[PDB]
């Protein structure tokens, strides 16, 4: 078999 | 106020050959806003807000959006520079998207109809426009962008003061929505230029060295605008450039140190010697047949000893000229035959260099060493599509019996390349498109065996050398071996029958010459006896 | 000011080899950046703005970009090295690519035409420059970050103020937009040397030494220069740090205690014995050749017991002078047959080894065992690659009837 | 709608007595399979020496008649294709004909379709 790809992220922003 | 600058002239923008698809354009787009606006209002019609240009590299979207963009009295232009949009963080995306449409927006809700144009351009569209559905990985933020840019374009509220401008290399990869009338309707394709707009381009670039009299009075542009086939626009500014480097090349010495005359500097001209120099070993196209294939498939050149040499070349104009003026068969085909070591590639590729057609290409079996049959009819396919898009063309298919794994034992081969090229020899190009197709083969009963032989219209002998007088003929016109030499050859060779072929003829020979000079035509006349007869 | 540093030299560059492509180099590249302003703004030419620089591992790619952006008198250049401009989150690794052009951007803008030079150096291009699918459901792990370079370097704003360099051993895989005559417009092949160029190499990397009295009088360069024959110039390098390397060695002791005798230190030379010994024992080329193959296929040596074995060597030798010798035929082959153990593949090794040729290959069916024929058929490939590479090559096929596998029953055999 | 075009590429020009009767059968057909309820199925085959016109018969034939669903199935189309390809785009084919409520069919270049050739001989079974 192949191993999964690599692959993107997203991002989430939290206030304080 | 008009929307076209006072100030405007068709040739200060300086872009040759697309004349008829600027023609297009214009009437396409810019028609309603220069008309009378009472006239228009009594038509009632809605003004075009997209175009999308196309073609492969080199051939001028960027300066047709560019001298478009500088053409109209508005805003300065937005331009995003492909992905740019994209960012890390939700909804992010989709904010830089509508930031982009704010201003018209506002506009066209203060002043209404009597507002001006803005203009947006989309450089490289392709990267952030795709068809949704078909991204395994990081999809969610493309749908959410290709859905915001709709929804902006042609939505519940109405604008009527914008206008889009895309440029792409891969049109098939849009998403079809995009391309409705009414998002983008005017599609144009930029393409390779003709003769006459290769000579436009030459003309246009070369101006400022013929008013300052930097240009030598021994340079013919046309001669330039014949030689130069297959080349675009870029490689014809590339061409110039060479040649003015060349030229000021002549005033600076660098050994150790680098100087420049400044004397000799003034009085600097541009000669042919350094076009013909840079056309050379600068700048080479990257489409089509070039010298550089001629010099191999004709290494030796083709000389006359005998008189079949004229009757194929006079068949193959004929054919040409029957394929370039009947239009009751678009489709023709020829198949030569003969014996090895007879030289029919070499004939074949004269007759298609004298063919003269936009389109030429060699299909042959060195290029797809190890392949497997996949690979083959994939390659074969991309060629005869590539022949497919032209007006008029030209294919030549050598070694068929390589191109088929043949081998007598057995017998052994594959046929699915058999049954590709049998489709492939009686289907026909789109109406209007005509095209030839030349074959070689050296075993011409298998061809027959295998129903081959029936596909193609006509055929074409080529034969040996078979006599003692064309022997001579070719010994003379190689100049290989002395009068006192060629009479002694004569007392051998008058008195018989030869079989031998053009390129066999050659090793003998180049074998003989290693001998010492007391031992050459002894070994030559030995060599020729060994080779025997089989007519 | 002048773009050239005033200081600059073409022999302290340290580059033996090359002439004829650093000449091309700098005639398309740098003339119209050294010729008087007035008279090439009469001409309304523009500046070439790439370079491409491609061949085989070890022949001098890095070290020519290197002095290149050394002899400029301009900012200090941007190196990337290979994929490190990669990052996972979306979005950040054009913004990496965009940040590269920011400063040439601003001086253009702010100063007009009035501005230095910009250098970027992209080594191992390929890494992150590959063609673009162009097929739906196919396409690539990132093309954006090859369409976002493709804009920066050629877009609707423009910029005369940038120089792109880059360096790649597999030039085959490159995007073909990216090499059209508006973007990367000189592309150069480094190859190997011939003797001229080993003997500039030499003298370039034993001057110090020659300076300081460091080296013996029974060594000749001349005499190094024929027997190296198809070595790159790292290869030369490593022979030189080798010889030394074994001079130095001779003072030291090692074993209970490191101790070096600082009294003989003083009378240290490199002799000829330490250049022979190294040429035996440590470097072995690549393109070259060696002995003991020859020893391996000429075991009981070859002796002469009749007159058939001169009239084959004989034989040889013809054809070795006539492949030598031929303008209208540059190929020629011959087959030699006879009965099982009569001593044939011995005979072929004998006349490629007194061919005296640079480039000398054996394909031989040891070193297949097990393959399939799409193996054998790249490995065959890649053998008959490498000898394109050179002048003068020669080329034995071994045992032809087991590269096939062949079996009289049926028969069977890989087509 | 089908490119009727490329396959009459010259027309049809009434040579001789067959061509009117090759036509009269094949509307007698295409009543058949109208107003027929015992046999909701009809094939039939043309075949003559080569050179002969029956692409162009057989399109002409399709094209007279007024069914709602009209397709032809070539092997111009399939060049490089597995045997498994052909078979999925021959099913996919007749799939889109069986929702009409009438539906015409025209298979040309049968041999071809199969991969035949007399050395062996060697097909696609
Ligand atoms: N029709 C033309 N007339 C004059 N010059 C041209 C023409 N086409 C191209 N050129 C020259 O070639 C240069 C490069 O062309 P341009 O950038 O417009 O091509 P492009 O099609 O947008 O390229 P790509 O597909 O590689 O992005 C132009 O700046 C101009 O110098
Ligand atoms: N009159 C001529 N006709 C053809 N070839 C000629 C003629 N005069 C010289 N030649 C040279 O002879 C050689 C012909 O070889 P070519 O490859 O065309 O032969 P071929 O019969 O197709 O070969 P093979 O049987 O080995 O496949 C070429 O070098 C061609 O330049
Ligand atoms: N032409 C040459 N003249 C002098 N020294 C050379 C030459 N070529 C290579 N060398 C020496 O070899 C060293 C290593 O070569 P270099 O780094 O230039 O190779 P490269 O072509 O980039 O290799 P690779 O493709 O493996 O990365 C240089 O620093 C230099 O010492
Ligand atoms: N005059 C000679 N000619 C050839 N080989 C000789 C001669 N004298 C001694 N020998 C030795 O004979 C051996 C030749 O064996 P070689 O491998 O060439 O055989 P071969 O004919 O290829 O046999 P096969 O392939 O059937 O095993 C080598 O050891 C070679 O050193
Ligand atoms: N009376 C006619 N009947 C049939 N075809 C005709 C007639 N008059 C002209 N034609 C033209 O002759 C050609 C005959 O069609 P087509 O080439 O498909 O024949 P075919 O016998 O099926 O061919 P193939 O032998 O290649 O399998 C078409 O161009 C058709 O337009």
């Amino acid at each position: 078999m192949a191993e999964d790809a690599d692959m993107r992220n997203e991002l989430e922003e939290m206030q304080r | 106020q008009s929307i076209i600058n006072p100030d405007w002239n068709f040739e200060k923008m300086g872009i040759g050959g697309l004349d008829k698809e600027f023609s297009d354009i214009f009437r396409r787009a810019f028609a309603s806003r220069v008309f009378p606006p009472e006239i228009v209002e009594q038509m009632g019609c809605k003004h075009v807000k997209g175009i999308l240009l196309y073609g492969p590299p080199g051939c001028g979207k960027t300066l047709l959006a560019r001298q478009i963009g500088k053409m109209l009295n508005a805003r300065e232009p937005k331009v995003v520079n492909g992905p740019e949009i994209l960012n890390k963080y939700v909804g992010e995306s989709e904010a830089n998207i509508r930031k982009l449409f704010a201003d018209a927006e506002e506009e066209q809700r203060r002043l209404g109809a009597n507002s001006g144009l803005h203009i947006i351009i989309f450089d490289e569209i392709d990267a952030i426009c795709k068809q949704r559905g078909s991204m395994a990985g990081s999809t969610g933020v493309h749908d959410t962008v290709v859905n915001q840019l709709l929804s902006k374009i042609d939505g519940v509220e109405q604008l009527n003061n914008i206008l889009v401008i895309g440029m792409t290399n891969r049109p098939d990869l849009i998403d079809e929505a995009l391309l409705r009338p009414g998002r983008l309707e005017v599609k144009m394709e930029i393409g390779l230029p003709d003769e006459k707009g290769r000579l436009q381009i030459l003309h246009i670039h070369t101006a400022r060295m013929r008013g300052h009299q930097l240009l030598s009075a021994d340079v013919d542009i046309k001669e330039l605008a014949v030689e130069t086939k297959n080349f675009s626009g870029a490689e014809l500014e590339g061409l110039v450039r060479a040649a003015q480097s060349t030229a000021m090349n002549r005033h600076i010495k660098a050994s150790t140190k680098v100087e420049v005359d400044m004397e000799k500097a003034e009085s600097l001209q541009v000669t042919r010697g350094d076009f013909l120099a840079s056309l050379e070993n600068d700048i080479k196209p990257a489409f089509g047949t070039n010298q550089e294939d001629y010099a191999s498939y004709i290494m030796n050149g083709i000389i006359k000893w005998g008189d079949p040499v004229t009757r194929v070349l006079d068949d193959g104009e004929l054919l040409v000229q029957q394929t370039k003026n009947s239009d009751r068969t678009p489709l023709v085909s020829v198949l030569l035959e003969g014996p090895p070591h007879s030289g029919k590639t070499a004939l074949a590729a004269k007759i298609a260099e004298e063919s003269n057609f936009p389109f030429i290409k060699i299909c042959s079996p060195d290029k797809m060493i190890g392949f497997s049959e996949t690979a083959k009819c994939q390659a074969m396919k991309k060629i005869f599509d590539d022949a497919y898009k032209s007006q008029l063309s030209c294919v030549v298919v050598d070694d068929i019996e390589r191109l088929l794994d043949y081998v007598p034992i057995g017998p052994r081969f594959s046929n699915l390349v058999l049954q590709a090229l049998l489709v492939l020899l009686k289907k026909a190009p789109p109406q209007g498109r005509k095209l030839l197709i030349i074959g070689t083969t050296s075993r011409k009963d298998v061809l027959q065996e295998m129903e081959m032989l029936n596909a193609f219209s006509t055929t074409i002998h080529v034969p040996n050398i078979a006599t003692g007088e064309q022997l001579l003929e070719a010994l003379e016109l190689l100049g290989n071996f002395k009068d006192k030499e060629r009479t002694t050859i004569a007392q051998q060779v008058k008195g018989k029958k030869v079989w031998i072929g053009i390129k066999k003829l050659l090793m003998l020979i180049e074998m003989s010459l290693q001998m010492d000079p007391e031992y050459r035509v002894r070994k030559f006349l030995a060599l020729l006896r060994e080779e025997g007869a089989s007519p």
